[PDB]
């Protein structure tokens, strides 16, 4: 097929697209997470600027518990990932499951 | 799959009920013929 | 083969008509010539109580047991030979 | 004449499992032997080998019920 | 036209559930218990 | 909120973790402050507050993830059980040990299997491996 | 004869059943390395929360998952075939013995020299003697001598019954009409057991084999002595 | 050699299959017996999908020789999109009773 | 305070498959040596030490002398 | 109303008395081998025989007169013809093997030689020639009668098929007598064995081939056939053929190669 | 003969929702009874036979 | 809120191992079953001619 | 009402229905008779008489397993209800003589009842071969009415066949091809063609029985020139591809299973799962005499079918491993259905590979008539068809009723049956070895151990049955209506709503070609 890169930027281009409908913000993390990997930072990046252009707080929280349930027992993976998002999630006021208490069983 | 609460629920007493008879309706006729196999054979 | 006839332009009824009453329906009068002359009773064999042949191991389920469906008294002995 | 004999010989026409007519085969070869030597009067004794091979061979019953078959005239092999 | 849904595309009535259980137990119970019948009328017979 | 099953042909509402996004939202009607609180979804989400941003996610959604992974006790009453209806299996077979079984074959009499041990090992049963190979026919004893 | 909680094969009494006995064990080992592989697999896909969905492509992996299961049925074939056609060679036997099944018990024919033969029933239990095995043994045994080819006849002269003897290795059926052949040789002397292997009715249960393996002499004289 | 007394479909087929004969000289396929051919399957260009009913299953092949088909209700109202590939389909209800 | 690394983010199943078959595989030939070890040399060695001196002549006499014989006293 | 082409049928008693004529004959012909009465079996036979009127009656009804075969159900029929005549082949297969085992190695009881010793076949080149040649011309009416239909000739349809008829029934007619005439019996051991038992299974589906090709004469007598719609004269056509060809195989397997 | 398929397509095709068993006239019903009272009388009398059978006589 | 497994699975758990346990042991050696064990480094030969 | 929608069934739902009535009915009878053959066998010594008797209940067990209840169920029940859905046909293409297949195996039934309840029985084993079954050795009806039994349910399965796969050729919608319906649907074409070719040749093996019992043929009499042996080829001729048509339904419904509880859209490797199948069928016609390696064949043709019975293997083995690349990735759900599943794919491949033991002809001159050979079979029958049938009862007993099964229960259920059907087979693998043969009511006192132990399994495999009933009560009992069923996209079948109308697709699905 094709290298990392271009599997990412395809994926963010996806994303990214202004006018970006509720539909393929959906069809587009379904099949995500269908790869045997956890998205990169930008890949998620793209997907929580999409959920504000398509007003939609609670999609950019699932997205994040997504990304933590896709990495399975790696722990390391998710709080890594968050830390690389804490410029978005800031500027863009989402909080994580965590700070929600979305976490708990 | 999701689906509905019980239209018609089944309490632990009416589950041990339905049990006890399903198992005796199995266990009382094929007791009895073996309980008397002696009789049959003899006969 | 082809056979050794020839028609085929097209495979139609007058073509299978042709062939019903100018091969098949001679050939059938041929075959019945022939058998109704080489017809006319064939004389009986000794009689041997070969123990493969006339088998019983249980009596038929009709006349006296002993008799086979389509018996002939003439050319089908018994098991103890032919009958009077 | 050429005697010590303990059972049948391994014979190559018959190699399986199934010998039922390397027994059958003996048998008729007896019978057809003592028939032809005892038609131009002759000695018997040359067909001895193969009543020896099918003696070894053949189940009592089978020898019995063909022997009792061909006094009756119901044997249905050629001899 | 026939009844459709759950409960009615069956030949028998689940309306009850004791009548249910005993249907259940006749008809399962029959199936069960015959071969022990047969044994039984096997050895009483000679 | 309640699901219909003449809703069947539609698409419908699922928590499930490799399906993240599901068709439709779990809530679909809005009282008066939950319409107000989607308005104020569109202005930026740093002015929502905590309990805001709760209530948005429990109206688009039914469970979290860490809810609907959870553990249960399930196995405890599956194992436990199954274990009881072994436990009555064994009544089953005591019963018919006591009214059907009759007496064993005289041959597992104790002074019998003593005497066909030892004429096992006179014939040397098993002699290479599975039975008088374990037998010590120099000391007259079983091999330690 | 089999003994309590026995688990494999009774020993090997004849060279034929060792060289069954080594190819169980390869095929054994085989059976249980294909089934620990399946049971593990099935339980390394079952314990990871990792998932991957999407399509997988599926030829790279069926070339494996093909040739290795041919590669292993050939090391199966080729020893399993190299006992069969031992087993069916030419061999010389010294002595042949017909046997004829019944309901329900075998007679037994030596029929080289003289003319001997008789029945041989089970032992009802009531009258066993003390050590003597239920169900297993017989009043005439079938003496033969030890360390030598024998041919057997087998056939019937009722139903089908099966005559086998599986400490070496034998079981060939016995069909009324038909007369099958198959070869003995003991390498001990003893007292080798078998039962009937082709349901024939009431007492199918209730005919077993019993064969007496001695010196040659000794055979002999036993012979003699049962014209 | 040969004569006629022999009716033909036209004269004589009936109910369903005199329906059949009938639609297919006119080109029409009102018993789906023949496959729909796919427009292009965007927003603009929908696969049209005619019911006589309110709603209908999809089941769409998403490429070619896929051995997966991908199966949907496709209601009335706005084109509705294959769960798996995207394509649009839309729903035109009604009629056949002629 | 410290930034977290980047961790392997891609593969994670294939990567935890591919490490499990090659463990399983090193595992069915340490069963293969075990068996032919405990098993099918044991048994070869059975055989192969009970009859390099096995005198069947007084085998017979040792079950003749025992009385298991019915053609032999 | 349903917008697919197939045939959805009326709840039907049929399935029903059918199976239940079907356990009627089989305990009846128990009831004629081991209790001395047929009584079950000929009440068995009728209702056999009344359910095949009806279950048949009843599709001509939903085919000439309701009109509910479009081609798809037409095109199932086919399958189901095709099907069922590749049972039949392989019901006649045991039979041909039967005989190949038993004749390939005659036992000793035999005489060790085919055909056994006392037993005199018949001369494949007298009244089983005959056979041949008239199931083979029947064959050639038959394709003569299926063309004039297709032709929209009803008299010679009706001439052909009638003629096809005519000689199934002498070849069922000649048969018969043979069997009269045989001097071997079913009884002759494996020779009068497997010569019974395949010609006679071959002869009864002779009769119920017959029967069908009577069935398709009497539909065309009313108009039911179009001159591109009668999947019941193709039915029969198909069937007939098959009893040809395993005649062929009785013929040079029984008659010419086991005499 | 004529043809007279078309009298018969009315007769089967009127819309009098019976099922096409019956929807001949009067005599489908009277063959309908006679099959089924010999389909159903001749599997009772089965039964009283293998009822019959399944003792000895002796 | 607990569900049934929460508030009965210690029991049906602790219970079902106990009943399975002591019927079992019972039914194995109390009430006459043969099991035949090998004699081996059990039985004592005994004379039996 | 009642008699038209039951007696007069024109409809493939209600159908399936009654053939899982039939099959459950059967199932009772089934186990009935195996806790007879192991009350009997769980003691050294004479429970029930000599072994005609038991016997008749060995032989009985059989053709209640086999012909009433693993047939009917997974092709006569699974089969109608969910092929049509499958492929969005409104019926099956014969829908009324689909009734009559189904109609004809209550008579067949009685037969078999009837022939265990005249004379004394037939105790010939479920291959009734001659000269036991014969009219001297078995005089009396007994054996006439099994054939009888059998020529019913092969007429039956006849019917049937050709009913499935004119349906599955021509019924699908004109887009698919053969190469988009899913595999459960393939499975059951399979087994259609190889019912349609093998019992026809039954047919005419017990035929020439029939009339060698009561016409004084000698198809298999020596007197008359025949030959026992005779029989047993056109037996197996047919009992072979047999045991192929009683797992190839159990291995479509796995595929199902395992994709659906793995949450895959698919299987993984569909085209190798269909070439599997009908490599499989294929070669399932040319191996039979595996089951006759001691009537003392030639060697080559006993090394012949040593060989092409190991090449089975081969296609069976990309089956079990594309089940396992199909959980390779999976959101795996842990329900009731996916557990039989899972045992299925494990202790099927148990009972497959003693199968290929059995096959070495060498080895089998050892293992033939004994245990050895039970122990394989009730792996793969008693462990994979009935594991298979047992996860899809549960899995879609929601679609056929509209009501869930309560899964804790259905849990337990598992959990008894695995350790019942391990516990009664595993030890029948040492009884084998070492000697104890098939068809007896009593045995050599060596073997007690593992006849006990074995028995005891039973008895726990009884209480499983047992525990099904009352489960399949309580379901109807309490009435827990089904709401929403995930995977629909892939799984036809249950887009209809749970019950599904009695008419569906009267309108068809929209497929298009593109
Ligand atoms: C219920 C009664 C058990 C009795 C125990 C024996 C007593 C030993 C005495 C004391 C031992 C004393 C030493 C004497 C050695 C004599 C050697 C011999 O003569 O040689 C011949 C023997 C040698 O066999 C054995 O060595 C015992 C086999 C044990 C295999 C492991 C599975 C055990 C599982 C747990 C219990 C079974 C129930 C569930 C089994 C599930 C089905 C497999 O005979 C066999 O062939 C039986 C094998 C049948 C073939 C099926 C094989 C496929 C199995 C499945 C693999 C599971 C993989 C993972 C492992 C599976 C983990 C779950
Ligand atoms: C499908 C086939 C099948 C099944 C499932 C079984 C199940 C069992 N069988 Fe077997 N058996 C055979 C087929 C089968 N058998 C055959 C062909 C023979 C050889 C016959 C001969 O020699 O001639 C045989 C022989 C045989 C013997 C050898 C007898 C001998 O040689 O002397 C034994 C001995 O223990 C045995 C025992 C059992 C036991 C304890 C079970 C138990 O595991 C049964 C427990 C109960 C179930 C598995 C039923 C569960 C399900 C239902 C009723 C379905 C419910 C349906 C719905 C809810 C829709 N059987
Ligand atoms: C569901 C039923 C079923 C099935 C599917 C099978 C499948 C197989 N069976 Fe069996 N069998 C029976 C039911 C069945 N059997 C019955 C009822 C009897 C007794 C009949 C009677 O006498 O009453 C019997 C008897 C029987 C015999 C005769 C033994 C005798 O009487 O002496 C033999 C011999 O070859 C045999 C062999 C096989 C083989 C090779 C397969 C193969 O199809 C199995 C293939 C499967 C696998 C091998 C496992 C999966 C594969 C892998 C994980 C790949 C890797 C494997 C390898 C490299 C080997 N079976
Ligand atoms: C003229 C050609 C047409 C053939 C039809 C003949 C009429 C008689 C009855 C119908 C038979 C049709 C079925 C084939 C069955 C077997 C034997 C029939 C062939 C036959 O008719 O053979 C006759 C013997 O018939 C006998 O026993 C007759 C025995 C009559 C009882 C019929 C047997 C019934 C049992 C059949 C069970 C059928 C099982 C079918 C299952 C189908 C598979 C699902 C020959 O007569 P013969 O005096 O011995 O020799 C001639 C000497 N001059
Ligand atoms: C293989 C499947 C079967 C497995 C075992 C089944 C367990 C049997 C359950 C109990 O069956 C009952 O047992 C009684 C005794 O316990 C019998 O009473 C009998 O014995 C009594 C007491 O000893 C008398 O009171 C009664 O009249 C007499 O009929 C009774 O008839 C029988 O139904």
């Amino acid at each position: 097929h094709e290298t990392d890169e271009e599997f990412d930027a395809r994926w963010v281009t996806y994303f990214n697209k202004p006018d970006i409908d509720a539909w393929e913000l959906r069809k587009g993390m379904n099949t995500l997470v269908g790869y045997d990997l956890v998205p990169e930072p930008k890949i998620i990046d793209a997907a929580l600027r999409a959920c504000r252009r398509l007003n939609d707080f609670a999609s950019a929280v699932r997205i994040l518990e997504v990304v933590k349930d896709k990495a399975g027992p790696h722990k390391e993976i998710y709080p890594y990932v968050i830390q690389e998002l804490r410029p978005t999630l800031n500027e863009l006021g989402i909080s994580t499951p965590e700070e929600l208490g979305l976490d708990k069983v | 799959i999701t689906a509905k609460p019980a239209k018609t629920p089944t309490s632990p007493k009416e589950q041990a009920i339905g049990l006890s008879v399903t198992f005796l309706s199995f266990l009382l006729p094929a007791g009895w013929v073996l309980y008397h196999l002696d009789n049959y054979k003899k006969s | 083969a082809s056979a050794a006839k020839g028609d085929h332009g097209g495979t139609g009824a007058r073509t299978w008509r042709f062939l019903t009453f100018g091969l098949a329906l001679p050939s059938v009068a041929l075959c019945t010539l022939n058998s109704w002359l080489h017809s006319g009773h064939r004389e009986r064999p000794a009689f041997i109580p070969y123990h493969h042949l006339r088998i019983r191991t249980k009596p038929f389920s009709w006349g006296d047991g002993n008799h086979t469906f389509f018996h002939n008294p003439r050319v089908n002995p018994l098991p103890t030979g032919y009958e009077k | 004449k050429i005697k010590n004999y303990q059972t049948a010989p391994f014979d190559s026409r018959f190699p399986n499992q199934n010998q039922t007519r390397n027994c059958w085969q003996n048998y008729l070869d007896f019978h057809r032997c003592e028939k032809a030597m005892t038609a131009k009067g002759g000695d018997v004794s040359v067909c001895e080998w193969y009543r020896r091979v099918y003696k070894s061979l053949c189940p009592i019953s089978w020898v019995s019920t063909w022997d009792d078959r061909r006094a009756e005239g119901t044997f249905p092999g050629k001899i | 036209h026939y009844e459709e849904g759950p409960g009615k595309n069956i030949p028998f009535s689940v309306e009850n559930k004791w009548r249910l259980l005993a249907m259940m137990t006749l008809f399962f119970g029959s199936g069960f218990a015959a071969p022990f019948f047969i044994v039984r009328h096997q050895l009483l017979k000679k | 909120s309640v699901v219909k099953s003449e809703d069947y042909a539609l698409p419908s509402y699922v928590d499930r973790r490799d399906y993240p996004l599901p068709d439709v939202a779990h809530v679909k009607n809005l009282s008066a402050s939950q319409k107000a609180l989607k308005e104020k979804e569109k202005a930026s989400w740093s002015s929502l507050s905590i309990d805001e941003k709760v209530e948005l996610y429990r109206l688009k959604f039914k469970e979290s993830f860490a809810e609907m992974n959870r553990s249960t006790n399930e196995w405890k009453t599956v194992v436990g059980a199954a274990m009881f209806f072994i436990g009555f299996t064994a009544l089953l077979l005591i019963w018919e040990k006591h009214y059907v079984y009759g007496p064993i074959p005289h041959t597992f009499e104790e002074e019998w299997v003593a005497k066909q041990t030892k004429r096992m090992l006179d014939m040397k049963v098993a002699p290479i491996q599975g039975f008088s190979a374990k037998w010590d026919y120099d000391k007259n004893e079983w091999k330690k | 004869m089999a003994y309590p909680m026995q688990l494999g094969f009774q020993d090997a009494t004849s060279p034929i059943m060792e060289e069954l006995l080594h190819f169980h064990d390869h095929t054994l080992m085989i059976v249980f390395l294909i089934s620990s592989l399946v049971l593990y697999i099935i339980s390394l896909m079952l314990t990871t929360k990792l998932t991957h969905t999407s399509t997988m492509d599926a030829q790279e992996v069926e070339t494996i998952w093909t040739i290795l299961p041919a590669i292993i049925l050939i090391l199966i074939a080729l020893p399993s075939l190299r006992i069969l056609y031992m087993m069916d060679e030419i061999n010389n036997p010294s002595l042949t013995v017909k046997t004829m099944g019944h309901q329900w018990y075998w007679s037994y024919e030596y029929t080289d020299y003289e003319d001997l033969s008789f029945d041989s029933y089970m032992i009802p239990t009531s009258e066993l003697k003390p050590g003597e095995l239920r169900l297993l043994e017989v009043d005439n045994r079938v003496v033969l001598p030890m360390e030598m080819t024998i041919r057997m006849l087998v056939s019937s002269e009722d139903v089908l019954h099966s005559w086998a003897v599986p400490s070496l290795g034998l079981k060939t059926d016995a069909i009324p009409g038909r007369l099958n052949q198959t070869t003995l040789m003991s390498s001990r002397p003893g007292l080798y057991y078998g039962q009937c292997s082709e349901i024939c009715g009431s007492n199918h249960s209730f005919m077993p084999i019993v064969l007496e393996l001695v010196p040659l002499k000794y055979f002999e004289k036993w012979s003699a002595s049962m014209l | 050699a040969s004569g006629g007394g022999v009716p033909t479909d036209e004269e004589q087929a009936t109910g369903l299959e005199r329906e059949v004969m009938l639609a297919a000289r006119k080109g029409q396929d009102p018993y789906n017996i023949l496959a729909p051919k796919a427009t292009s399957g965007t927003k603009e260009d929908p696969n049209l999908v005619p019911s006589i009913t309110n709603k209908r299953i999809v089941g769409c092949i998403c490429e070619e020789d896929n051995s997966t088909v991908i199966w949907f209700w496709l209601h009335k109202g706005e084109a509705q999109r294959c769960p798996s590939c995207g394509t649009h389909y839309k729903l035109v209800p009604h009629q056949l009773a002629h | 305070s410290t930034a977290l690394a980047k961790p392997q983010m891609r593969g994670l199943l294939a990567r935890r498959l591919r490490f499990h078959i090659v463990g399983a595989f090193m595992v069915s030939l340490g069963f293969a040596t075990f068996y032919k070890f405990a098993v099918a040399e044991k048994r070869k060695k059975a055989y192969a030490d009970f009859y390099r001196n096995y005198d069947s002549m007084k085998d017979f006499e040792e079950m003749r002398k025992a009385g298991i014989f019915q053609s032999a006293k | 109303h349903q917008t697919h082409a197939y045939h959805m049928v009326n709840p039907s008693p049929w399935p029903l008395t059918g199976a239940l004529s079907a356990l009627l004959m089989t305990s009846g012909l128990t009831m004629w081998f081991h209790f001395n009465s047929m009584t079950l079996l000929m009440i068995g036979l009728t209702t056999n025989m009344l359910t095949m009127y009806q279950w048949w009656r009843d599709v001509i009804r939903e085919s000439t007169f309701q009109g509910h075969h479009t081609p798809a159900v037409q095109k199932g029929l086919r399958y189901g013809m095709i099907l069922f005549i590749i049972s039949e082949v392989l019901f006649f297969t045991g039979f041909f093997w039967a005989f190949y085992h038993s004749s390939l190695a005659p036992t000793p009881e035999l005489g060790g030689c085919w055909p056994p010793t006392g037993i005199h076949p018949l001369n494949p080149l007298e009244v089983p020639l005959l056979n041949t040649s008239v199931l083979l011309a029947s064959g050639v009416s038959i394709t003569w009668a299926h063309h004039s239909l297709m032709e929209g000739d009803r008299k010679h349809m009706l001439q052909a098929l009638f003629i096809t008829i005519t000689l199934g029934v002498y070849f069922t007619l000649l048969q018969a007598s043979e069997y009269y005439e045989a001097p071997f019996t079913i009884s002759d051991g494996v020779y009068g064995s497997t010569f019974f038992v395949a010609t006679g299974f071959h002869g009864l589906h002779v009769i119920i081939g017959s029967t069908f090709l009577i069935v398709c004469f009497f539909r065309q007598l009313k108009f039911h056939f179009t001159s591109n719609h009668h999947f019941g004269f193709e039915a029969a056509a198909w069937y007939w053929h098959f009893v040809d060809v395993v005649w062929l195989f009785l013929y040079v397997s029984i008659y010419w190669w086991g005499s | 003969f004529e043809n007279r398929v078309a009298e018969k397509q009315k007769l089967f095709q009127e819309d009098n929702g019976l099922p096409v068993h019956l929807k001949g006239g009067a005599t489908d019903n009277i063959l309908y009874r006679v099959t089924m009272t010999l389909c159903l009388g001749g599997t009772l009398y089965s039964l009283y036979c293998l009822g019959w059978a399944s003792f000895p006589h002796k | 809120a607990p569900d049934f497994h929460d508030k009965y699975g210690n029991a049906v758990l602790a219970s079902g191992a106990t009943f399975c346990v002591a019927v079992w042991v019972y039914m194995a050696t109390q009430i006459g079953i043969e099991w035949n064990p090998s004699p081996v480094g059990r039985v004592t030969p005994k004379e039996w001619r | 009402m009642f008699i038209n929608r039951w007696l007069f069934s024109t409809n493939h739902k209600d159908i399936g229905t009654l053939y899982l009535l039939f099959g459950a009915w059967a199932g009772m009878v089934g186990t009935a008779l195996s806790l007879l053959i192991r009350a009997e066998l769980g003691q050294p010594g004479t429970l029930l008489g000599d072994d005609q008797i038991y016997n008749v209940v060995v032989t009985a067990h059989a053709f209640v397993m086999i012909f009433f209840m693993v047939m009917p169920i997974m092709i006569g029940g699974f089969g109608n209800w969910l092929v049509p859905l499958m492929i969005g046909a409104p019926d099956m293409a014969f829908p009324r003589m689909n009734n009559m297949s189904f109609w004809l195996l209550p008579p067949s039934f009685l037969l078999l009842l009837a022939s265990s309840m005249v004379e004394a029985g037939a105790g010939t084993g479920w291959t009734v071969y001659p000269p036991l079954a014969g009219n001297l050795a078995h005089a009396g009806a007994s054996v006439d009415l099994t054939i009888f039994s059998l020529h019913l349910a092969g007429v039956s399965s006849i019917l049937g066949a050709i009913n499935f796969i004119t349906t599955i050729i021509n019924m699908k919608p004109p887009a698919m091809s053969q190469y988009q319906t899913p595999l459960f649907v393939w499975s059951v074409m399979i087994t259609a063609v190889l019912l349609l070719l093998s019992l026809p040749v039954l047919a005419a093996g017990i035929t020439m029985l029939l009339t060698d019992r009561n016409l004084n043929t000698t198809f298999f009499d020596p007197a008359g020139g025949g030959d026992p042996i005779l029989y047993q080829h056109l037996f197996w001729f047919f009992g072979h591809p047999e045991v192929y048509i009683l797992i190839l339904p159990g291995f479509g419904m796995i595929s199902h299973i395992v994709t659906y509880y793995s949450g895959k859209k698919e299987p993984f490797g569909y085209m190798g799962m269909v070439w599997a199948m009908m490599s499989i069928g294929f070669l399932g016609f040319i191996v039979w005499a595996h089951h006759m390696f001691t009537v003392g064949m030639d060697v080559d043709t006993r090394a012949y079918f040593t060989s092409a019975t190991m090449i089975i293997a081969i296609p069976t083995g990309v089956k079990v491993f594309s089940w396992l690349a199909t959980l390779h990735g999976g959101n795996i759900k842990w329900s009731p259905a996916m557990m039989w599943a899972l045992g299925f794919i494990f202790l099927f491949t148990v009972g497959g590979l003693t199968g290929i033991v059995l096959a070495n002809s060498s080895l089998d001159i050892v293992l033939h008539d004994t245990y050895y050979v039970v122990a394989h079979f009730h792996y793969v029958l008693s462990m994979g068809a009935v594991f298979a049938i047992m996860g899809g009862f549960v899995h879609w007993f929601p679609l056929f009723s509209g009501y869930t099964l309560n899964d804790t229960w259905a849990k337990i259920h598992f959990a008894i049956m695995f350790v019942g059907v391990n516990m009664t087979f595993f030890p029948q693998h040492f009884l084998g070895l070492s000697g104890m043969p098939r068809r007896y009511s009593d045995y050599p006192d060596a073997y007690t151990m593992w006849n006990t132990i074995s028995s005891m399994g039973s008895f726990i495999s009884l209480t499983a049955v047992m525990l099904m009933v009352f489960i399949i009560w309580e379901a109807f009992a309490s009435k827990r209506e089904v709401l929403t069923v995930d995977l629909t996209t892939t799984n036809l079948e249950w887009l209809n709503g749970c019950p599904p109308p009695y008419h569906t697709f009267e309108e068809p699905t929209y497929v298009n070609l593109k």
